[PDB]
């Protein structure tokens, strides 16, 4: 007997990887529309332009927040840490997870950190100003979800309306169809752009449908540092990363809530 | 690919092997056989039926769709030990002693046995019993007088070629019935007593048959494969042959006899 | 003459695969020998969290490593002898189809099984380790599970169920109307759907974690003289397992 060499590998399928790979474990839906930046210190003005003398008074809101906040907007560093842990046996069983499993892991950790803070029902202290549900947004009231979303569009200023975008959970988009069942017709096949009249994105964390011009919302990552170390006694490698970011709303009056 | 065909130059060894007349007591002495692949139907059928049609008789299609069908045949043996195979000559003559005996015996069971269209003979090989084929009977008390009546209802065209089959239990009889009526010297020369050719006697046959077996019981054999294998636990080999066969009947020329 | 005979004639035989396993579409698939992976990849970023869940108990119960354990099986071809010699069929690809189809539905058998048949216990989703959640209707039961699934696993969820169960729920979502006759199954649950008959009861989960390993294979040939057959056997070893039990839940009436 020479060995366990055989011709079965041809019979074996062709999809076999020969090394490990996987998907993004988590993602942040908000990165589609929001801005994204890498600048060290970032400062922008809040109000883009003002027209000539014949301007009807600027909406009462913008008078208030602009007066209180000031003309500029501060992007202020805030820390966090992402971890990764690989036991020692896993290293010494001929597999290559050093290269891909960690990048798949750490990059996902950045995304879940964002979406957790923005859509936080009850944010942690020191990071209240980031969330959209911390407060300081007006909750309109529709009889149902369909009425609340359309009324919320009716509330905010028209410039923001023209560029507005809706985020919501998909299950709520089913319930509005059941009332718009209308017997014969079925809007399961229809897209969602054409019901409300504007783009839509689906996300499971977003409780109360939020809406506004996501031009204004923005994020910035200033710096990072990547490290590794062995806990000798417990026999586990580690791969850690850190960074500082912040995300703020250029103008709170834009983004509004829908509620039953 | 691994499989190798049996060399054609080795095949004709087995063609003359399947078909052989050397043995004493079989219907193979009288019936027609061949080994030609091309032939598809009884070759002489046309010359027969018109001559029968000269008489009031003509054929009923007792065999459906004259074109042959391929029925399977199988052999298996186990040589005692390699010591038999350590030598050459006694081996080679041992095999041919077996097959001829097995092949010849097997077709003989299908035709004459009282198994009568059931039981030991496979249901796949279950029509071909002559009792099951539909021949008409002749009857008489005296067996001597009995078969004169049956040789003579044959069409006189093919009466010249006819042959009788008989059991030894019947053979002991008539020589007794003769002695009482005389012709003892004539007895022991059956061919003279009844003008016939190739009188036959065996023991597997149960009842007396008459008819031109030269034209009625055409058959053909064709080999396929001869395999060989070592078996290491025991000292034995596993020799075997499997082939294909098929056969036909024309019952009008035949007549069975049944004495009381 | 032979021209007047049609000329689409083939001279050769082929066939489609006899059976295949639907879980290969979404599951992981490997070749590694003595494979190991971690259970959880990113641990929690911040000091304070509420995400502690029965998943934590699951990881406490069993080590952070993942052990793939060899398990034997076997497949047979079982052609005869007359087919080879009595004609020039040239079926050499046909047997190749049966073999790699053989190993396939072996997975489909044990991975979806009511009776786990000791030694094969830890691989069937109906073993009992997974949870069960209930709803009034099959449609309600499937969505009720999705409420259970943690945010990590909900976002790349996937459903498996038998096609006949999709047909009964759409009828009641309808009212004796043939207006649903083209609705893709994704649109009504909000996640990808896949169909196979063997799944009696629905399942739902992420399926990045359900992983497969084929470690080695061996192929050989012989003859069976008594029956004439050639066998053309194949034997190999594989393991499958769920990385965590909070990933894959069960619906029910």
């Amino acid at each position: 007997p020479t060995g366990n060499d055989s011709g079965g590998d041809k019979l074996l399928p062709k999809t076999l990887s020969k090394e490990i790979v996987s998907e993004p474990f988590a993602k942040n839906q908000l990165r589609e529309k929001a801005r994204l930046t890498n600048i060290k210190g970032l400062e922008i003005p809040r109000v883009s332009y003002t027209l000539d003398d014949d301007d009807f008074i600027t909406d009462v809101e913008t008078a208030k927040e602009l007066k209180a906040k000031g003309d500029t907007v501060k992007f202020t560093t805030n820390k966090f840490k992402v971890f990764a842990a690989i036991s020692d046996t896993v290293i010494h069983g001929s597999d290559v997870d050093l290269v891909n499993w960690v990048e798949n892991a750490l990059q996902s950790g950045l995304a879940a950190k964002e979406r957790k803070d923005a859509l936080a029902v009850s944010p942690k202290s020191g990071l209240e100003h980031m969330s959209f549900y911390n407060g300081s947004v007006k909750e309109v009231e529709g009889a149902d979800m369909y009425d609340a979303i359309i009324n919320a569009l009716a509330d905010l200023h028209e410039d923001y309306r023209d560029n507005a975008t809706i985020y919501m959970r998909y299950a709520d988009y089913v319930k509005i169809i059941s009332v718009l069942s209308n017997g014969t017709t079925n809007f399961f096949d229809t897209p969602a752009e054409k019901v409300f009249g504007k783009p839509v994105v689906f996300t499971d964390a977003a409780v109360k449908p939020i809406v506004g011009d996501f031009n204004y919302f923005g994020i910035n990552y200033d710096g990072t540092t990547y490290d590794t170390d062995k806990d000798v006694k417990k026999g586990e490698y580690l791969f850690v990363l850190t960074a500082w970011y912040d995300q703020q709303r250029t103008l709170d009056s834009a983004f509004r809530i829908a509620k039953a | 690919f691994n499989i190798q065909e049996l060399p054609t130059a080795r095949k004709e060894v087995f063609k003359e092997l399947l078909v052989n007349r050397e043995l004493p007591q079989t219907l193979r002495d009288v019936i027609t056989i061949t080994d030609d692949e091309h032939v598809e139907s009884i070759p002489a059928l046309s010359y027969i039926k018109d001559k029968l049609a000269t008489n009031g008789i003509e054929l009923s299609l007792n065999g459906s769709s004259k074109y042959f069908d391929r029925r399977e045949g199988h052999i298996y043996t186990e040589v005692a030990d390699s010591v038999v195979h350590g030598s050459d000559r006694t081996l080679d003559d041992l095999l041919k002693e077996i097959f001829i005996n097995e092949c010849v015996s097997y077709e003989t069971t299908l035709l004459l046995d009282k198994n009568n269209a059931s039981g030991l003979i496979d249901k796949d090989n279950q029509d071909l019993s002559l009792y099951n084929q539909g021949i008409k009977e002749v009857s008489n008390t005296s067996m001597y007088d009995g078969i004169k009546q049956a040789m003579k209802d044959i069409p006189q065209t093919f009466r010249r070629k006819v042959s009788v089959v008989m059991n030894t239990e019947h053979h002991d009889k008539l020589i007794k019935e003769l002695a009482q009526m005389g012709l003892g010297t004539l007895a022991g020369d059956l061919t003279k007593l009844f003008n016939v050719s190739h009188v036959v006697v065996t023991d597997d046959a149960q009842d007396i048959f008459v008819g031109d077996f030269g034209h009625a019981i055409y058959a053909k054999y064709e080999p396929i494969m001869y395999n060989k294998k070592k078996q290491a636990l025991k000292g034995v080999y596993q020799f075997a042959l499997n082939y294909v066969f098929d056969i036909k009947i024309v019952p009008e020329l035949l007549r069975i006899v049944k004495v009381k």
